[PDB]
RNA sequence: UCCGCGGCGCG
DNA sequence: CTCTGAATCTCTTCCGACGCGCCGCGGGACGTAC
DNA sequence: GTACGTCCGATCTTCGGAAGAGATTCAGAG
């Protein structure tokens, strides 16, 4: 039931979606949400585990 | 009030009306000339806000 | 481009005393990045009354409105983006915020000539 | 110079 | 099927002792002349 | 190295507790 009450289809509608969520307000584009999901989890930069 | 020294010691209600005072001499000088009308919505809110 | 519009001046706020940085670094952008056909030039409005005496003397360099720059740009994302990536550069002024709004015609016509009448008493 | 902020301590 | 409609879930605000004593820092930044 | 004018971009984490306003909802009836 957790993944039928989510309307997302497709990895470009989650990524479509998490960009929005995360800065709300601007004209999403899947180059630029790709570009922010990658450096929130997964860059050695602004994130580090000790 | 002064303190010890060459400075002062500035309360908050300074800067706020200070502040106020400027963004409404701005809308004053702005209204004259004639600007976009885009500019001057956008420095009406900002002196709402203020 | 795909069209032929009217690629005319849209109102992007900067910080004050940055404003000839903000235009050089848009435009070393523009450069570095290649893509030049969708975008125009950056023209920012000042006004030159010269003093004699006075304290500030031989020069006087104001603005016609501040903290505002104006760019050629064209509606689309990759342009949006590229805008909104410079430093020191904070979201459009225009109608809702995804979109900017355009300015009318007639009224950057009045600017422009406006703009043309600054090289009053030359020389 | 008389105010604000933070910290420690006593009832 | 569709219209009320009363109950429920969710989001926003204000509140959380009372007198001291002592000490330290406080418009800071930031470019622009000079 | 020292007056001086203008200003105001690094995007927040760890509390109940109640009170109230607004959005939602399903319950039931015509």
């Amino acid at each position: 039931e957790t993944l039928r009450v989510d309307p997302t289809n497709d990895r470009l509608s989650a990524l479509v979606e998490i960009y929005r969520m995360m800065r709300p307000g601007e004209p999403p584009t899947r180059e630029a949400a790709e570009s922010l999901f990658e450096n929130l989890f997964f860059s050695e930069d602004r994130y580090d585990l000790s | 009030v002064p303190l010890d020294g060459g400075r002062f010691a500035t309360s908050d209600l300074n800067d706020l009306y200070r502040r106020v005072i400027n963004r409404n001499n701005r809308l004053k000088r702005l209204l004259d000339l004639a600007a976009p009308d885009i500019i001057v919505r956008n420095e009406k809110r900002m002196l709402q806000e203020a | 481009m795909s069209e032929a519009p009217k690629k005319r001046w849209y109102v992007v706020q900067a910080f004050s005393g940055f404003e000839g940085r903000v235009a050089t670094s848009l435009r070393e952008h523009i450069k570095l990045h290649n893509m030049e056909d969708l975008f125009g030039e950056v023209m920012v409005p000042t006004e030159e009354v010269v003093e004699i005496r006075g304290g500030q003397r031989r020069k006087s360099e104001r603005k016609f409105f501040p903290g505002y720059v104006l760019v050629q740009m064209v509606m689309n994302d990759a342009s949006w983006h590229l805008v909104r990536s410079v430093p020191r550069v904070m979201g459009f002024i225009g109608g809702t915020s995804d979109r900017p709004a355009p300015i009318s015609d007639k009224e950057v016509d009045a600017i422009m000539n406006r703009l043309q009448q600054v090289g009053d008493k030359p020389r």
